[PDB]
This record gives structure tokens, C-alpha cells and sequence, in this order.
């Protein structure tokens, strides 16, 4: 159910922080042996559905052996991005997005 | 000169190599960057699948030309 | 409401297209695509343009998409319905891989067929006992089936 | 003895590939828990000599609690960087000095 | 307005405040940027620890004003 | 041939300075440091100028500089030798901490004075007993001993 984070960035998402499964920021970031970021529920969700094994290069890969790269998440949360509602001018840190979210003045 | 490569994700690398270079060392080149090994490798342009031995001379390859990245391709 | 992994896939794919390749969504469901590949350089198919139809199942990118030519075409590696024999498509997928690569390695396919892993028994067996008669077998189903 | 890389970088070493211990490039970059980055060395040089604990916030930090970030090391590598060598003016990416480094036309 | 706050590395990083936030919501602040607790850091301006319970209006910390980030500060 | 941290860090502290702390290398010794920190705003010692010695040692950064004052002054945290009662010197040291922290944290000591962990024991007990009178005391002892 959950993918990474859908919004729009300012400037634009750098490949770097981008998810190779859902294509958007990593939500909640680990990394593997080899050496690639992930969200935490799309990497498992491929290891579960199509195999034990790295997406992008079909390394090794067993759930027990990813790890969190929260250097990487604490940089993907201070980014700037905009209001994703139609008509929100207002820009903000992702962190801070989920707080604004309910205080603004333009969602359905 | 430069070239483009095109990742499995739709992300965009540039390398720096001459016309003599081999496909191995392009492939090894990409190693570097991303951290797919040269033997996972399978590099496409202009509908043609680029093998090890011949040179980006062999194939024309040119200043700006825009390479394709590919997962291993083995049994049908 | 679609999965937001597809909507950004086909912006990308529609943005920025490949040489040769057209690629777009059916306008009554995003996960047809109307597909168009056109024929690779030096080949037996050199100036044709085949029709394909992309399919994306429910569980995409988990699984991988069902993809099949509609145009008849002399090919060891497709069979007489459409259906093609490649690696992506019947083992080994991964979520990584993209609408994108998939066109990209049909594209690639036609310009190396291969018999010796074939679907199509009949033009395979042609192609190993007699290759370069096969080759002017698939530029005439070229001239015939798939200039315009 | 092994540091992290010495060498100037071009454009300038950006604070977050550099090592809290050695203040240089992550030379085999590893990522704790808490979720920084140091050298290999230099982190298990802290908690052998000064205890088992992240320097830069006192977290909890055992030896086998270290991970590599591969991610890291991948990108320090690709950085470029100007030749060490007093008169040199050629640069090159961090991975190719080593090579030129012997090829040099200005060491002792 | 703006901060400047100086790391233990030496890198300074920059927030944005208003003179009417405490020193705690300054201290949760330069927790989510670097990883530190609040309760680890200590906060040096013009040679004073800057105490959790008072305001920047308080200590009459201005535009670009730079402050100082120190470890965690017990017995002797 | 010095550990190249401290050449670094002596080049970060010398080109980006603090304001009211001096510091310099010795030009016969790199690891010791011609220190000088100025007396901090609304304290017993406003307006002073106190010497100081640090020293790196030999497996710095792994253990703590040793810092002593070079100027006579009236406090509970500093002892009549010029030694500190500070506590990133005494314990709980870290590799991550530097100079510039260091010598902030003793210019924040001088602020704050701590009679509840002494160790010049005559300072400490006239610090509690009578306060005002050690204040004025500190600040004749910075008019005689710290003004140039
Ligand atoms: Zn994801
Ligand atoms: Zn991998
Ligand atoms: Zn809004
Ligand atoms: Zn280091
Ligand atoms: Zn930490
Ligand atoms: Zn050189």
C-alpha cells in the first residue's frame, strides 16, 4: 500500500534520492549490501513477490540483510518542496509538508 | 569525447572515452557509477545489442550519442 | 485512480521518446498502450513499422507486462499469434525494469533473432538449414505485412 | 596509520562526504545507527581507544553495529579531484589519481 | 529571519527562526537536520550557554547572528 | 611531519577565527598554541584578557588536549596553577570535538562558575557563602592581573 513520498520538489528530485520501484522520494530509506537505496516496503515487497534479490543488478539479497541509510533519509526530509494541492502557492521542508497538509486552505 | 547512458530507472549518466575505447571498458566504465557488474551489462544503440569485443568505433558511435542500459539477458 | 508509478512512467516515456519507437496509453485505459516499433538498421525488417500491444497487469511493476506484435512477421523468436519469446517477459523480472527497456530489448530482438531458443518451430527450422533464404523470407513479409 | 583520502577536491570536499575524525574523504565510508557517516579505520579507532559509543552525539555504537555505505563511496569516488603534486595542474576523478599517481611527472 | 549555527565539525548550517521561539524549539530544529538529541546539545552565543527555558529575543540573538554547537556538558 | 588533522584544523580555526578568542601555533611547536581568550559580557571578569597553553598530545585526536590558564584568576573551576575543572578535559571525551569547542567552552565556563564542583576549595567557599563579595573580588583580580 505505502510508496515513497509523492510530491512535487523544488528544485526537481535528484535521481540519487529517487526510488527505483515506485519512482518517487524514498519513504523511510534502507540500503543494500551491494549498495542502493530503496524504500523499506517496495524492497521487501520484491524480495516477497519476485525473489531474494537486488532489482537493478540481481545481487544476492535476503531481507535480514538491508539496513536504514538515515543519513540519507534526514537529507530527503529538509528538502524544499511545494503544496500538493490545486491552487497552494506555499512552498515548505518535507517534513514539515504533513503539518501544512491539514492546515491548508485549498484541499477537497 | 562524451556519451550519454540511459539507466534502468530513465536517470541519465555521461562518460568520457574515445572512439578506441572497447565495450569492456565502457561496461567497466558504468560499473564505476552505478555498481552493476560488466557481465550484468547489456548496452543498446539504435536497435542493435553492443558486444564485448568490438570498439564504439566499430558500431559509429559519436560525440553525444545516447547508449541504453539493459538487466542481464540469458534464457527465453 | 491509477498507480502513481505508472502516470509518472508514461509522462517520461511520452516526454522523452525513444528513436523508432512510438509508445502511447489507450485513451479508454491507461494500462494499453498503443505501441509502434519501428524496423532496426541492417536487418531483414530494414524500413518497416510494426504494430505491438503493451499490456500492464494488475500487479505491476511486481509483475512484468504482457506484450504482443500485431503484425505479421518472419521471426524465429515470435510465434504466428503475435506472442514474442523473450527473456524479460517469461522468467527473471525485476520491479527495476521499465515499459521503456522492454520496448528497447524487441527492438534489439529483431535485429538478433535466435533459433536456437525458438517459438516459432517452422521459421526456425528454416533459419538454421537455410539462413540467407530466410532473411529475404522476412524482408518480403516486410514489404508485404509491414510497410505501412 | 590509514587515514581517510588527502587531496584537493574541485569543486571543494562537501561537509557530508567528509570524516568527523580525520576531517578528509571517506576512505571506505561505514554508516552507524544514529546514522552518520566516518572511515572504516577511524570509527573503530573511537570506540577501541575511546569508547564504544558515536562520537558526534554519544548514541549507542557497538563494533558489529557498523555497516558500508556503498552509496557513499561510490559517489566520493566519482568526485573530481586536482593532482597532489607540487606544479601539477592536471585533475581527474578521485577512483583515477592512484593510477596517475605513479605516472606523475612532478613527485620526489 | 536567519541563523548561523556552528557544528562540532566545524560546517555551519543556517535555520530560520523568529526572535519569539524558545531555545528548545531552536535545539528540536538542529536535531533534524544533523541527529543530535536536544538534551546533548549545548548552545554557545557571545561566550553563555544558552538555556532551554528563554527565547532568542531574550539573549538578543538578531538576523545572521552565529551560534555555536558544544557536546553535552556534566560532571568535572 | 604532523598528523594532518591538525594541520587542517589549525588553518580552519586560524582563517575563520571566534570572536573574543585569539589562538596561534608556536612556530617552534605546532602542538602547543599561544592562546588568548577575551573575558565574556556581564561577568565578574568584563573586560579582561586571559592567557592561556593548550596542548595536543601524541595520540590526539583520541585523547584530550591539555589546557591550563597563564593569567591569575578568581574562580572556583580554575585552581591557583591555571589547571581546569571543565568536563570534556576531565572525562567523556570524543574524537569528534576540536579546538574552536574547546576553548568556547571555556569562555562559557568564565560566565558560569560552578562552586558545586570545585577545585580551587577557598574560591568554591567564598563563592556560597558570600557571592556578591567573590564577584567584586573577581573583578579586582581581572583589574590587576587580566587589564593588558
Ligand atoms: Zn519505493
Ligand atoms: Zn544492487
Ligand atoms: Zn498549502
Ligand atoms: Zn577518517
Ligand atoms: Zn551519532
Ligand atoms: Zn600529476
Amino acid at each position: 500500500d505505502q510508496q515513497g513520498y509523492d510530491v512535487e520538489f523544488d528544485p526537481p528530485l535528484e535521481s540519487k534520492y529517487e526510488c527505483p520501484i515506485c519512482l518517487m522520494g524514498l519513504r523511510s530509506a534502507v540500503q543494500t549490501p551491494c549498495g542502493h537505496r530503496f524504500c523499506d516496503s517496495c524492497i521487501r515487497k520484491s524480495i516477497r513477490d519476485t525473489g531474494q534479490k537486488c532489482p537493478v543488478d540481481n545481487e544476492v539479497l535476503l531481507e535480514e540483510q538491508l539496513f536504514p541509510d538515515n543519513f540519507a533519509k534526514r537529507e530527503i526530509l529538509s528538502l524544499t518542496v511545494k503544496c500538493s494541492n490545486f491552487g497552494c502557492s506555499e512552498k515548505m521542508e518535507l517534513r514539515q509538508l504533513e503539518k501544512h497538509l491539514s492546515q491548508c486552505r485549498f484541499a477537497l | 569525447m562524451q556519451i550519454f547512458v540511459k539507466t534502468l530507472t530513465g536517470k541519465t549518466i555521461t562518460l568520457e572515452v574515445e572512439p578506441s575505447d572497447t565495450i569492456e571498458n565502457v561496461k567497466a566504465k558504468i560499473q564505476d557509477k552505478e555498481g552493476i557488474p560488466p557481465d550484468q551489462q547489456r548496452l543498446i544503440f539504435a536497435g542493435k545489442q553492443l558486444e564485448d569485443g568490438r570498439t564504439l568505433s566499430d558500431y559509429n558511435i559519436q560525440k553525444e550519442s545516447t547508449l541504453h542500459l539493459v538487466l542481464r539477458l540469458r534464457g527465453g | 485512480g491509477l498507480p502513481r508509478r505508472i502516470i509518472k512512467e508514461t509522462q517520461r516515456l511520452l516526454a522523452e521518446p525513444v528513436p523508432g519507437i512510438k509508445a502511447e496509453p489507450d485513451e479508454s485505459n491507461a494500462r494499453y498502450f498503443h505501441v509502434v516499433i519501428a524496423g532496426p538498421q541492417d536487418s531483414p525488417f530494414e524500413g518497416g513499422t510494426f504494430k505491438l500491444e503493451l499490456f500492464l497487469p494488475e500487479e505491476y511493476p511486481m509483475a512484468a507486462p504482457k506484450v504482443r506484435f500485431m503484425t505479421k512477421i518472419y521471426h524465429p523468436n515470435v510465434d504466428k499469434l503475435g506472442r514474442i519469446k523473450l527473456d524479460i517477459l517469461t522468467d527473471q523480472w525485476s520491479p527495476a525494469l521499465q515499459i521503456r527497456t522492454v520496448l528497447l530489448s524487441i527492438q534489439a530482438l529483431l535485429s538478433a533473432p535466435n533459433p536456437d531458443d525458438p517459438l516459432a518451430n517452422d521459421v526456425a527450422e528454416q533459419w538454421k538449414t537455410n539462413e540467407a533464404q530466410a532473411i529475404e523470407t522476412a524482408r518480403a513479409w516486410t514489404r508485404l505485412y509491414a510497410m505501412n
